[PDB]
Order: C-alpha cells, then structure tokens, then sequence
C-alpha cells in the first residue's frame, strides 16, 4: 500500500510540511534521510508514505506545487526540508493574486502539465496505490484553485485510488481574504466533483481547539498546523503499523460515505490535553471518548449537536482493550440517541492500531460525517450570494477567461448539496 | 576438511571426494573489483566439505573392457 | 564406452555449456582443469568419465566438447577463465566478426570460412570415442549462429554420420520478453533444419524459467547464471543412464523410440521436480510423489505455455537417486486417475520411466536445494504448436511489409526461402493439430 | 612461462631505451631555443653597435 | 573486430578531442599513451580502439581532417592531446567558409586525396576491420563538405564495411551558421545512401538536457562534448568488453534499419544527475527503464509524442539481471503502446555488458529510431526552401561550380524522405 502527498498552495505546503515531520518522527527517519530509529515495527512499512535512495536514505513521496517561489524555500529553509526530492519541488514563476482563476484557466496550466508528469514518476514507480493525498486551503488560487485542478486530472488518469483532500475550508469570523467566498465556492464543485474523503478542517475550530484545550496563549500557525498533522497521521496509521482492527484509507470511505456525494468530514485528535491537566487526567479508553466527541474538538466549526451525524469513525491508536473501546463506543451511539439518526442509526466505525504516537500510553482520531456540515457549505453560499448579485471582485475572474455562467453552476451545485444534507436530517 | 567427519561417509565412494581441499585450480578470492564480469562467476568460488556428494556408483566396464577385445566365442572347431 | 560429443554453438551455448561442464566436472571429481586430485593408490573402478571426458595421457581428462562462435567474445572468456586448461586450444573454434543477428551471415556467407574447421573437430573428436550415441547440440533457436551455423552444421551431421543421432537443447523464441527484434525471421527459417535433419529438440523458453526463479525458488532479479544452471541440469539427469547406474536406466537411441512417434513430431518440453529453494525444503517432503505430481503442473513448464492445451502423446520419465520402482508406478497410475492432465486415444501406456542411483549434483554456490530425489520429464505435447503459432504470426506481421529483409536478402537468401520457410512450418502447424484427432 | 616474463624485460628494457632518447628529442628542442635566443641578441647588440 | 575513429571539421576535432579522453578514462591510458594496470579485462580488447607503438606506449587510430590549423592548434594543445600521431593531422592552407560547394568541390580535392592515402595506411595494419565511423558537423563546410566527401570516398573502395557518423545537426530555434539550412540539405542528401547508420545531435537538445536534468548554472562546450562522447562510446561498448548479451556495431544496423533509405537515429545517455538529486536517487534498473521514455531527460528536443518510434535499442553496461530489463522494459511496453507501432509487441532491443565506467555501478545508453526525425527533417526543408525561393544566399556556391539541378534533386529526395514517415505514422 502507497499515498502520494501533493501539498498544493501556502496553506497547504505549509501544513504538508509540518505533516511530513509528524510521519518521519513516528517512523524514525532522521532530518536527513538516515533511519536513527528504534524497533522494526517502524521500518517494515516505510515503503507506503516513503521510497528508497541509494544508501539507507528515505525521501518522502511528495509532489510540492506553489506558484509564488518563495513558499518552496520556506519548506527547503525549514526542519525537515532536504528530505524532499530536488526534481519533485516544481514550482512556477508569476503568483497568482488569490484567484481561483488564475490557477485553473491562467498559470496553473502551464505547470500543471509538469506536476502531472512528477506526480506520474511517483505513483508509476509503486505497484500498489491505496490512494493519492492533497493538503490545500479553499480561500486562494494556490490551494483551492490549482489544486481542484490537479485533482480532476489526478482522478481521470488514476480512476480507482482513493484520493483525500484535507481541505482547510474558509472561515465564518476569522476571515483573510474578501476574494475568499468566491475561491472555496467555485472550488467545492470540483470536490463535490471527484474525491473521495475530502476531510473538511477550519481555521476557526483548530484556533479554538488552542485555545481551550491546549490552553496556548499564542497559537501561531506552527502549533494551529500541527493538530491537523495528527489527523493526517491517524487516518494511514493502519497502513504502516500493526493493529487489532485494521482499517485503510478505502475501507473507511466505503464504511463512511453513505450516498457518493457527502464526502465532507470533520476531524478530531483524542488526548490533546494541557500541560497542567495532562497530571490530573487518567488517559483511559473512556477519557479518550469524551475528548473524542465534545463539539469543541471537532476541528470544523460546524457543532455536530445542530444536524445529524450520518456515520461516525475513531481510528484509535495505542493498546488498549477491543471489549472496552466496543463498549465505550455503543454506550454513545446509545445514550446521545437523537445525534446518530434515530431511523438509521450508523453504528460508529471503530478501529484499534497498537503502534501509538510517540510518547502517549493511547491514542485516536476521529472522522464524522455530520448533517451538520450544512451550516458551513451555506454560509460560503450565502457570502457569494451577496458578492455575486452586484457582480463584485468579478472583473479580475472574468479577465482570466472564465465566463459568469461558471459562477451560477457553481453556486447550484453548493446549495444542491445543502439539500442533498437537509434530506437527511 | 574432511567429510567423514561432517557427512556419513558410503565407504565406496573414492578418496577424492573424502576433502575438497585438493581442487586448487579454482579462484583464489579477489572480490571486490568493478571489473568484474558476470561470466566469471562460474566456478568463482571452490567447492566446500558441505557440495561433496554423498555416494558415487560408477560403471566398470573392466570386466567388459577385456572381454569385448576381438570378438565372442564362435565355433569354428570340429565338434 | 557410451560417449556424446556435447557441441556448443553461438553465445547462448558457450554460457549454457560453461553452466554444463561445471555440473559434469562436479558430478565427478574433475578439478577446475583435469588432473583428478587423486591420492590413496586404492583403485575406483570409475569409468563413469567416458561419457563425457576423455583421458589424455597425463591426467588431464579433457572434454569432449566443441565450442564454436563467429564472435570471438563468449569464447575468449573461456580460453582466459576457470577452465582455461580443460580444453584443448583447437576445440574451442572462433571467428573474426559475429552473424549480428542474420541466418544469413549464418548459412550462406561467414559461416562457409569455419564449417570445415568445426567439421574437422567433430571427426577427429569422432574417430576416438567407441560409442557415438549421439551429438548433444546446444544452440539459440532465435540468433545468427545460434540459427545461422547450426543449420550448417547440423546438415554436415547428417550428410555424415547420418545413422546416430543429434538432439538439440534450444532455447526457444519467448513470447512477449524478446531481446532480438529480428528474431520472429530468425527461426521461422531455422525451422527449416530442426524439422528434418534433428532426433528431438528440448525447446526451452527464456520467459518461463525468468518465472519458475520467481514462483519456486525464491531468487528474484535472476540472470542467465541462473538459468543456465538450470538448463544444464536437465542435459545431465538425461544423459545419465551414459555413465551413473542404477535399476532401468535408458540409453539416447532408446529414450527417443519411447517417446518421438511418427518421424517429426520430436520437439518434447522439460521440467526437473525438486526445484524448490532451500529456504522451503526444509518445511516440505519431496517425495516420488509429490514430486511427479508436481512434474504436470502449468506453473513448472519450461516453455511458456498451456499443458491443458494439448493430449501428452508420449512422456519418458528419468528419475534419479532413492526412487523405490513401487513409488513410481504409483504416481503415474495417479497421474492417469486425474483428468486434467489428458493423454492421446494412440498411447495407453503412452509414459515411460527410469531410474539411476546417483543423486542430484548440488553445483557450489548455486539456488537448488540438495534433495535426494529428482525426475526430469521430457515431454512430448501437441499444445507445443501454441509456442508455435505466435511466431508464425509474427513472422507474418513482418515478412507482409517486407520488413528487416535487406540485410538477410543482401548476405545471400532470396525471399523465395523466407516463403518456403513460413510453409514449412504451416506443415508441423497442422501435423501437431493432425496428431491430435481420433478415428 | 619464464620466457614470456623474459620476453615482458625485453618491452621494459625497451621501454625506457625510448623514454631515453625522447627526453634528448626535448633536451635538443631546448638547445635551439637557445640558440635561436642567443642569435637573437648577439645580433642586437651588433644591430645598435653599428 | 574494430573500429577506426575519423573526424573532420572543427566541432569534429572538439568532440573527438574530448572522446579521446572518455575512452581512454576507462582503458586507463594516461596522456602520453601508456597502461595503467587496473584489469586484464582493460587491455584485452584494447586493439578495437587503439594501436601497438614503440613499446608500452598505445597510439590512436584517429585522423584528423581540417582546412585550417586554428581548431588543430587547441587539439594538441589540451591536457590529452598529445596521444595522437602527427602524420594523420592533415590540414590544409586556406579555411573553407562554412559552405558545401567550395569545402566538396574546389579544396576538396588538394585534400581528399591525402586523407584517402592515411585512413588506407591505417586501414591495412588491421587484422580485421568491422567498419570506419566519423565525428563531424552539418551546419558548418568543413565538416560537412569534405566531411560528406570522405563519406563517398571511403564507400567506394570499401562497401561491406559498416560506417556509421555522429553528426550534429542544424538547430530548431537559434541559429549558428546563416547558411547552414544549404549546408544541411546537401549532406543529408548524401548520408542517406552511404552510411549505414547515423545520429543527430541537436545542440537545444543539449542546452534542454544541461539546464533542466543535469542542472550546470554555466554550461560551456566541454560538458556538451562529455554527453556526446559518452553515448558515442557506450554504444560500442561490446566490441571491447566482454558481456552476457553482446551486440556490436554491426547487430545494431541490422536490427534498426529495415529500409535502406531509413538510418537516421537518436543517441541518449540514461544516467544523468545533478550535484544534489545523485543522493536521492537509488542507481538500479526500474528507476532507469522507465526514466528514459521520460522527454525531460531525453536529447533530442523533438520529442516521440508527436510521433513514433520504430526501433529502438538500449546497451547496458554494468552487472544487472536481465529479467527486470526485460520486465520493466516490458512494463513500458503495455502501458504505452500507442506511441509504439502496434504491429509489434516488442520492438526493443536490450544488449548488456559487464564493464560500467569508473564513477558508476551501472550505466546504460539507448539508440532510437522514431518519427520525429521527419519533424526536424520537413522544419529543416522548409527553412532550407524559404531562402531558396528568392535565390538569396546562392551565388557563392554558383561561383565555385554548383549549378541548380544537384539542389532541385537534393530538395527531391528530401522531399521523398519526408514521404516515407507518414505512412508508417
Ligand atoms: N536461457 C538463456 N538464453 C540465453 C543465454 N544467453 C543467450 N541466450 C539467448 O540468446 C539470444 C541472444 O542472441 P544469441 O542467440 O546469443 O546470438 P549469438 O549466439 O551471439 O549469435 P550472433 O549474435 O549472431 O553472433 C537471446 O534471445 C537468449 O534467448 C543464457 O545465458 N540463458
Ligand atoms: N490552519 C492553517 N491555516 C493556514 C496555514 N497556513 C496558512 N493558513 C491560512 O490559510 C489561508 C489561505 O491561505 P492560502 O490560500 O494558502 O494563500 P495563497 O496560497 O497565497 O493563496 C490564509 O488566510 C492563512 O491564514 C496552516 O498551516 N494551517
Ligand atoms: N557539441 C559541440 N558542438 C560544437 C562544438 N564546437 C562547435 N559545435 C557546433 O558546430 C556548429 C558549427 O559548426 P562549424 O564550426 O561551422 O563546423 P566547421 O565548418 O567544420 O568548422 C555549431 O552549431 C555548434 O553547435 C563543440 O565543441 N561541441
Ligand atoms: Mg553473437
């Protein structure tokens, strides 16, 4: 089994970064290339995220995409840098001023032509595929434009492996760009489109999740990037250790999405406690499930008590006892009856690795779709609503040879799906 | 060196096949060398106590060899 | 006594004989370069060297073989290796330039400048054995001389010493892995000499044993070391009976009237049993059964192709070492109870068995692990005209467009040969199929 | 075996029996250099004397 | 079995004086011309290349053809030219200015009659002589003029002998020579019925592979001669080491010439990194089968998928099995197959040899014959016949005997040349 990472956009790239040191130190391989590691329950699977370089070095799987050059010296100039491939940093010349546009119709194009042939080399290489990976925002032509680019063609040349997009879709309060409504509606299309478990995560939730749970008085995006490292540790975790449940990336989708289309979910780590709580806590298979389920956690804004939650999963790490999670788990998909929809409950899908994360007896990470999700696909719907009406920030889209037409299918499509929800609660 | 020691030895099998330290023509081990080529990998390393097979049943034709001269008894006398 | 001169013609025999001669100098006690290290004056009685090495008259025992190869390469590397004094410097022939993959420069033009000096080895390599079963030509069925000087020489062994026997050890023509791109000519051409002038052609394809290495053993990226050694071992199992004793043993002559019926269809396959690498042996039982239950198995064919394809006409079964006859029986009775491995309605009995003492050779430094038993199947089937037909076809994708036909046409073969040569093999097409109905 | 190494002595000897007499090829070629720089100033100072 | 080496031209004296340097790396000789001893398997086979002298020291078989002493004065001059033997520098007087008629008709003759007498000398001290092979160029007048003169001479006295040229070829973009489109169409119309087999060497191609693949911030000549020589040497790499499937330079016509008037090929040089990509790379045979139908490692800057390759053949140098040769080779057989010709499941050959050259485990080159030599074939007639309409550089070849019948059958059987690439498209 092998996942191919391509972080597209700033966002991205700097979240695929800070994911990358997350999966290396978990395997073991140093800031370099060499394995300083300890058992071999870290190198017998180090053939899925990484590959193989003359003299036990291991370079990551990664395609990194950006168009403003200076995001890839960034990564280079960062920690574990020189441990991505030379010829995969392909990267692009003029930047594209946070317009889905621009990275779809306008520059993307041209480089999109080469990351496609990169990314080919890549997954070419490997046999096996499980599936593609792509850590991008939704509020810029870097991530969200490009990036559903190199998605759509990703899929038509690879229509079998399950592709994974840990979205960070655009916040309600802490906002960034005004182009941002526009950029993730035109984008949600072509999520909607083809992906398989785009993972939706907020700005907004992971700062509150610091700020609350972690208990930081600053988070900067370092620490704000790292929870969702996690998250994108504990979903391939059963794929590069051992387990008691096994459960892959495909496996969770097809006992995920109900319907192929609500491919959206939400994210959550498990023993994410502060520093001076960390004494007073007793991290049991129970005190993981309250830290589990809590709205706060949930990494997406979107408190799971509104909607339903259509099927729940918690990929949980450590060693614990299968008859006690088993338990642990019914008695919430009982007691809390009306969330899980009362008709069809989805019995949550569970599963338990032993391989935990470095220094944490256990752990787990948690993915719910929810007919929750609405009330955040609706408010961008109703941010473009407003801007689209009196033609806004138009006149820099339609001059990159997009029409308007463009627009309404997108907007349809996103209020489609906001039904395509509700038709479930 | 001996396989006698390490084999069951068959008690008719020549003393030839007792140590394989006498097969002194083979290589005489210079590996590592870039200028290596793969067809010198025949015979590339002398054959050990642990090749040596176990028994050996030749054919003698000693009896046959000193008959067959000439030819078979005919009668050409006078019975 | 019973002697086989073993030729090796083109580079693909220099390198399986290389592979042969060390599992035949090994299989005695031949060092690297004749003198038998001998000791203890005790006599032996061997005698079982005069199948294959001839003594001089100064313990150098010197092989009675005939290497022969236009470029002077793949033969050099002998006269400079391990070997370099077994042989005598005059039977290792050599040329200047090579046939560069052309039946051409093979029969027709190069080849003449050395098919008298090979003829001439081969006689006086003729007039000092007391028992010529028969040659043991070992030649690519796809190549220059390889195709190109066995045809020559092949029918300077019949215009000679007609009355013996030649059977040929090829490797054959792969389906889809093929390194030559003129290779589909080269064959449908030298088809022209194996289907009159030959006694039974053991085809081995590259394709097939480039799996069994992966499948059985567990040797994966193998090279042609490997194969070489596995072709060679099959050459001693059959030529066995010539030196080794043991119950019923089956000289040459004998072991091609149990197994070629009518005067042409004499192309059988092979397939050694206990082929499993060490690292298994350990965990299983390779007994008489097993392993002859494992003989008529797809994944173990020689040759890439189909055995349910096609009725077994005959199968000579050469066993060796610790086979209790009572075994073998048993398994061939098993072997006829099953139905998948189907037989022909014109032979009942159709199997033919044997069984020498010596056990199998465990060449040092080599993937096959020491059993004490082993059965070689030389196997004659009529699915054999699958191997065949993507070749005619092939030969027809190309010969249509008059493709890579100036450089054959140029050294001297008008394309009239290359017609008559695709009819030639339209006749053993249709002979296999033939064969195969019942009144 | 011997008189192929005494045969190798005899390209050894020879070896350097040329090496011996290029070196007086580049030892002679020097000699004109000088001569030819020597005429060259002898006929100066004959040049500005007249 | 050899091979003499003849060049003509200044860029054929610059790339045969840096050729001379790449095989004696690997033979070992030093620049005076004697053995240092690192293998019987380095001196063996040093006849093919190389000839006796006076006792230890090994003169070249080269002769050097030129109009002027200026490119002569830097060949001998270098850090290794001094190997070669001064009888076979023939040069003339007067240069030849960069044109055909007066390099082939008016000079040709004071000259060609010289170097017909020293490559006859040479060519009687041989055992056995498989074939003549020359360097030289075809935008320029020396080497392609007397170049082209030598190639009708040397097939006249010598017909079953194989003669092959490596020859650079006018450029696609920036132009060197403003004359160089009559240059190119009159040696192309006279190497297509003499020489058994050549190679075009597109100097973008070079600057593509330096700039993109190889990555020099300063490329000069001597790093272009050094990836022209290489595959120049590594074709012939079986004549003089041993291998397990060989194939001189005569096996390779054969099998990539199946029409007479159908020998125009393309050379390329498999491994190729830069000074940071070499330590993320494992150097083994899956990496490297399917890396070369890659185009941006490819030298000949028309790439095969805006055509079709016929046949193509790759010597391996180095110690691998040829099951994964076959196998992955295989492997880029069935996933592309449409850019192949379809009447052919395998169109390939492989040919391997056990000597790599010093610096790396394993190596390869591959020759390939394709399609898009007709693109650079109709793009050079066109550029040849838009300044030949309006008689515009003509007159200097009129005045040194050139008539116009020789030009309106030269644009004939080009124009027969491009016709003969469509139907097999
Ligand atoms: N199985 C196996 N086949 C080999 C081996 N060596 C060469 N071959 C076969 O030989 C073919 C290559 O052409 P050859 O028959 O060797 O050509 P050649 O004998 O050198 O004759 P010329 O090239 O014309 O001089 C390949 O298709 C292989 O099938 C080997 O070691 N094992
Ligand atoms: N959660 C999170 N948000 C980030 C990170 N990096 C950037 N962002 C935010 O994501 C938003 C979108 O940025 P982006 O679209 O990538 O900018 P662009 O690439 O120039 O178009 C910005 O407003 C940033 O504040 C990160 O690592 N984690
Ligand atoms: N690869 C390579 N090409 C060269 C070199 N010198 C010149 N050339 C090429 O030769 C072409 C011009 O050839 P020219 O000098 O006119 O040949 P001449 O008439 O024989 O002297 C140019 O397009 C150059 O690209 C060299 O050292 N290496
Ligand atoms: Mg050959």
């Amino acid at each position: 089994r092998e996942i191919v990472h391509l972080q597209a956009g700033q966002c991205g790239n700097q979240i695929g970064a800070k994911f990358w040191e997350v999966i290396s130190d978990e395997h073991g391989i140093d800031p370099t290339g060499t394995y300083h590691g300890d058992s071999d329950l870290q190198l017998e699977r180090i053939n899925v995220y990484y590959n193989e370089a003359t003299g036990g070095k291991y370079v990551p799987r990664a395609v990194l995409v950006d168009l403003e050059p200076g995001t890839m010296d960034s990564v280079r100039s960062g920690p574990f840098g020189q441990i991505f491939r030379p010829d995969n940093f392909v990267f692009g010349q003029s930047g594209a001023g946070n317009n889905w546009a621009k990275g779809h119709y306008t520059e993307g194009a041209e480089l999109v032509d080469s990351v496609l042939d990169v990314v080919r080399k890549e997954a070419e290489s490997c046999d096996c595929l499980q599936g593609f990976q792509l850590t991008h925002s939704l509020g810029g032509g870097t991530g969200s434009g490009m990036g559903t680019l190199l998605i759509s063609k990703i899929r038509e040349e690879y229509p079998d492996r399950i592709m994974n997009t840990f979205s960070v879709v655009p916040s309600p309060k802490v906002s960034d760009t005004v182009v941002e409504p526009y950029n993730a509606t035109l984008s949600v299309h072509q999520l909607v489109e083809n992906t398989d478990e785009t993972y939706c995560i907020d700005n907004e939730a992971l700062y509150d999740i610091c700020f609350r749970t972690l208990k930081l008085t600053t988070p900067t995006y370092g620490d704000l990037n790292h929870l969702v490292s996690a998250t994108m540790s504990g979903v391939t975790t059963c794929l590069r250790f051992p387990g008691q449940l096994n459960a892959d990336l495909r496996k969770l989708a097809v006992n995920m999405v109900p319907f192929p289309r609500l491919h959206f979910f939400m994210p959550g780590f498990a023993p994410l406690t502060s520093r001076g709580s960390q004494q007073y806590r007793a991290l049991t298979v129970p005190e993981l499930t309250q830290q589990m389920f809590d709205a706060k956690n949930m990494m997406a804004a979107c408190d799971p008590r509104h909607g339903r939650y259509l099927t729940v999963a918690a990929v949980f790490r450590g060693r614990m006892s299968m008859k006690e999670v088993d338990e642990q788990m019914l008695n919430v998909q009982n007691k809390n009856s009306s969330y899980f929809v009362e008709w069809i409950p989805n019995n949550v899908k569970t599963a338990v690795c032993d391989i935990p994360p470095r220094g944490l007896k256990m752990s787990a990470t948690f993915i719910g779709n929810s007919t929750a999700i609405q009330e955040l696909f609706k408010r961008i719907s109703e941010q473009f609503t407003a801007m689209f009406r009196r033609k806004a920030f138009l006149h820099w889209y339609t001059g990159e040879g997009m029409d308007e037409m463009e627009f309404t299918e997108a907007e349809s499509n996103m209020n489609d799906l906001v039904s395509e929800y509700q038709q479930y609660q | 060196e001996k396989t006698s020691d390490w084999y069951r030895v068959s008690e008719d099998l020549p003393a030839r096949f007792n140590n394989p330290a006498w097969f002194r023509g083979y290589r005489t081990k210079e590996p590592p060398s870039v200028y290596r080529t793969s067809n010198q990998a025949y015979g590339s390393r002398a054959p050990t106590v642990h090749e040596m097979p176990k028994v050996f049943y030749p054919n003698s034709y000693k009896f046959s060899r000193q008959v067959a001269v000439g030819g078979m008894f005919q009668n050409n006398t006078l019975n | 006594m019973r002697e086989c001169i073993s030729v090796h013609v083109g580079q693909a025999g220099v390198q399986i004989g290389n592979a042969c001669w060390e599992l035949y100098c090994l299989e005695h006690g031949i060092q690297p370069d004749g003198q038998m290290p001998s000791d203890k004056t005790i006599g032996g009685g061997d005698d079982s060297f005069n199948t294959f090495f001839s003594e001089t008259g100064a313990g150098k025992h010197v092989p009675r073989a005939v290497f022969v190869d236009l470029e002077p390469t793949v033969i050099d590397e002998v006269r400079t290796g391990t070997y370099r004094q077994l042989f005598h410097p005059e039977q290792l022939i050599t040329g200047k330039e090579d046939a560069a993959n052309n039946y051409a420069r093979g029969h027709y033009t190069i080849g003449k400048e050395l098919i008298d000096l090979v003829l001439d080895r081969i006689r006086k390599l003729a007039d000092q054995c007391t028992g010529l079963q028969g040659f043991l030509i070992f030649h690519s069925f796809g190549g220059g001389t390889g195709s190109g000087f066995t045809s020559l020489l092949m029918e300077r062994l019949s215009v000679d010493y007609g009355k013996k026997s030649k059977l040929e050890f090829s490797i054959y023509p792969a389906p889809q892995v093929s390194t030559a791109v003129v290779e589909p000519y080269n064959s449908i051409l030298t088809t022209h000499t194996t289907l009159e002038h030959s006694d039974c052609a053991f085809m081995v394809d590259n394709e097939a044993i480039y799996d069994i290495c992966r499948r059985n053993l567990d040797i994966e990226r193998p090279t042609y070391t490997n194969l070489n050694r596995l072709i060679g071992q099959i050459v001693s199992s059959i030529t066995a009976s010539l030196r080794f004793d043991g119950a019923l043993n089956v000289d040459l002559t004998e072991f091609q009237t149990n197994l070629v019926p009518y005067p042409r269809i004499h192309f059988p396959l092979a397939t050694y049993a206990p082929v499993i690498s060490a690292e298994k042996a350990y965990h299983e039982q390779l007994s008489v059964a097993e392993i002859t239950n494992a003989c008529f198995e797809p994944a173990n064919q020689m040759v890439k192709c189909d055995p349910r394809h096609g009725k077994y006409m005959a199968c000579c079964l050469l066993y060796r070492g610790d086979v209790v006859p009572k075994d073998v029986n048993a398994a061939i009775a098993t072997i006829k109870t099953k139905r998948t491995i189907q037989f022909v309605d014109w032979c009942p009995t159709g199997f033919k068995v044997g069984i020498n003492y010596q056990p199998p050779t465990v060449v040092p430094g080599g993937d096959l692990a020491k059993v004490q038993r082993a059965v070689c199947m030389l196997s004659n089937t009529t699915a054999i005209a699958e191997a065949w037909a993507r070749l005619d076809h092939k030969f027809d994708l190309m010969y249509a467009k008059r493709a890579f036909v100036h450089w054959y046409v140029g050294e001297g073969m008008e394309e009239g040969e290359f017609s008559e040569a695709r009819e030639d093999m339209a006749a053993l097409e249709k002979d296999y199929e033939e064969v195969g109905m019942d009144s | 075996g011997k008189k192929k190494q005494e045969a190798y002595e005899q390209l050894l000897k020879e070896k350097l029996m040329i090496d011996e007499i290029v070196r007086k090829i580049y030892e002679e070629d020097q000699l004109e250099r000088q001569q030819r720089l020597e005429k060259m100033n002898t006929t100066r100072r004959y040049i500005e004397e007249f």
